[PDB]
């Protein structure tokens, strides 16, 4: 009950107590999260929208 | 790579032109029929060695001796710098 408290606490709050973050692993948690591996550069984001990988197959 | 010869060149503008005109590209936009995929394309376009000659002709000859042109090729070669040290 006091840990469900104190999380409705620092409900959405950025820099929560150590105790409530993911406990996975040391690696992972250091490891780059999603919006971070996404990120591409301007020059990159405009040759994957210029030339995409097509679905091309060798019937005719 | 770069292209030093006219029938290799030619002959990958002709594999180009097959590959390019048996495939088959959906369109980006979906609604993408039945793909029915091959898993090898070379095995559609497999190399074929180009002909060196054909089975028979017809015999000409002028009796030059190719051994005797082979022999003097070699001994040529032997001498070309010693010969233009000796013309001047």
């Amino acid at each position: 009950q006091q840990r469900e408290a104190v999380r409705q606490l620092y409900k959405g709050k950025k820099y929560q107590p150590k105790d409530l973050r993911a406990k996975k692993t040391r690696a992972l948690r250091r490891a780059l999260t999603k919006f971070e591996a996404s990120q591409v550069t301007e020059k990159q984001r405009k040759k994957q929208i210029a030339f995409p990988q097509r679905k091309y197959a060798i019937k005719a | 790579r770069q292209n030093r010869n006219q029938e290799i060149f030619d002959a990958n503008v002709q594999r180009l032109k097959e590959y390019q005109s048996k495939i088959i590209v959906f369109p980006r936009n979906g609604k993408a029929p039945e793909a029915e995929q091959v898993l090898s394309a070379a095995a559609t376009f497999p190399i074929a060695q180009p002909a060196t000659d054909v089975e028979a002709r017809a015999v000409q000859d002028n009796g030059e001796s190719a051994f005797r042109t082979l022999r003097l090729a070699r001994s040529e070669k032997k001498f070309r710098g010693i010969r233009e040290k000796r013309a001047r």
